């Protein structure tokens, strides 16, 4: 029903913040309400835990420009 | 043309505002068993009131029979991929960028989609989607060309210096 | 003498022309007596596995040939399977002396996955002096790998509008879900 | 100073053949002479050990039409 996270540690931080993401996404940033971001603790929480999950399986994710050169 | 160029257009019956919360939702779905793992691995608002966000996916590496037999080394793997996400709410606007990140030397393919208010009908959502295929193996399969016709090269030289060897060894017995 | 190649598409086509200062007879008898010679050292092995003469007294020869298989350290890691394996090569030689003229078709029957060089060659007497021989020399050099290329470039592509087709659908099988809750 | 063959028992064999097939080619063959051939019980004998060694070592030269053609 949900999905998993690349690690398996960080799956219910990761339903936890796409949950509040979604609220955010279409009640404020879709509307144009540019008061800040509400899921940020969730996120850097949920970051920390996939961060260190990405290093140790070795996804190689670093110096890659955004949107490709 | 060593790299395939692929162009196309959708239509999603769904308000732009709908189609782009859906984006982040669509996972999983009936039609996604072969996408294993979802993660965002970086999202900021610009000051323009963009969000960037970069998607990680991993997915399960399927291969057609003949291509597990040729190439045994990536068999094992799962493939990752990354999306590069641009959502403008102004402009009603979403671009996104989306490669893989591993089997690099196999193949890489690329899609960059714009999704955008459809032309035809404000209720409704437009997805125009290139793609770009693309293998390293093209320039190993030159590498391993001239590499034949080199030895053939130095072969000859050695052919031909071997006959005067013998020729010479021949004329007065 | 001179030589060149060029693509031909995906293969490569080399022309070489040289000259033996000997005569066409002796040139012919030591293409059988060549080996060994200080250059040979990665001919492993020689033997005839088919020899007769025709009824128009043309001597038809098959030559088996085992020669050492060095590849750059590059072409190892990519073909490991290929690295054990020696190269066993065939020679198929038409003599004719009636016209003093021997034609050679030499062609490697195994690695042939990752490559065939191809070379045909034709031994005649030189149009300018009678006791010198000239070698006509062709070459083509193609892989399967060029194909393989393709092969994966398209499956890459089938499975791409396979997954545009499944993240379409996705798509409205979540909007569907989304339109039905408010 | 003479050559191996594919078949470690087939050497001795090729080398007295090859003699004389050098002898008869320079001398007969390559002059017009139609004396048959002097050499093909040396032949048949060194076809005999390298065929099998052929076999034995798996050496894929069956179905290879003469001269690619
Ligand atoms: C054998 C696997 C090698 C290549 C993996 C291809 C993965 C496609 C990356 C780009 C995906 C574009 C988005 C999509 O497929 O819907
Ligand atoms: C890695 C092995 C690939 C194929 C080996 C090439 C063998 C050459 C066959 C044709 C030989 C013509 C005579 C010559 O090369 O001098
Ligand atoms: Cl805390
Ligand atoms: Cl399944
Ligand atoms: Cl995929
Ligand atoms: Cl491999
Ligand atoms: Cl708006
Ligand atoms: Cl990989
Ligand atoms: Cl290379
Ligand atoms: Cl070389
Ligand atoms: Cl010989
Ligand atoms: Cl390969
Ligand atoms: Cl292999
Ligand atoms: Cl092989
Ligand atoms: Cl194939
Ligand atoms: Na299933
Ligand atoms: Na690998
Ligand atoms: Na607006």
């Amino acid at each position: 029903d949900k999905m998993n996270s690349v690690g398996e540690a960080c799956t219910d931080m990761k339903r936890e913040y796409d949950q509040c993401f979604n609220r955010w996404f279409a009640e404020k940033f879709l509307k144009g309400d540019s008061s800040g971001d509400p899921c940020t603790d969730l996120f850097k929480r949920y970051q920390q835990c996939v961060q260190k999950a990405i290093k140790e399986k070795e996804i190689p994710i670093e110096g890659l420009e955004f949107m490709g050169h | 043309q060593m790299v395939k160029y692929f162009l196309g257009q959708s239509v999603l019956r769904s308000s732009w505002d709908q189609v782009f919360a859906a984006f982040w939702q669509r996972y999983p779905n009936p039609y996604s068993k072969h996408v294993l793992t979802e993660d965002i691995v970086h999202r900021e608002v610009t000051p323009d009131q963009k969000l960037l966000s970069r998607r990680l996916l991993t997915k399960t590496n399927r291969m057609p029979r003949w291509a597990e037999r040729l190439f045994p080394a990536n068999v094992a793997h799962s493939v990752y991929v990354l999306e590069d996400s641009i959502v403008d709410p102004q402009n009603q606007t979403m671009t996104t960028f989306t490669w893989n990140i591993n089997h690099a030397r196999l193949m890489v393919v690329e899609e960059r989609s714009v999704y955008s208010v459809n032309s035809d009908n404000s209720g409704w959502t437009e997805i125009r989607r290139e793609a770009w295929v693309s293998s390293s193996l093209f320039g190993v399969s030159r590498a391993v060309q001239e590499f034949g016709l080199a030895r053939f090269k130095s072969n000859v030289t050695k052919t031909m210096k071997g006959f005067e060897y013998i020729l010479a060894k021949l004329q007065g017995e």
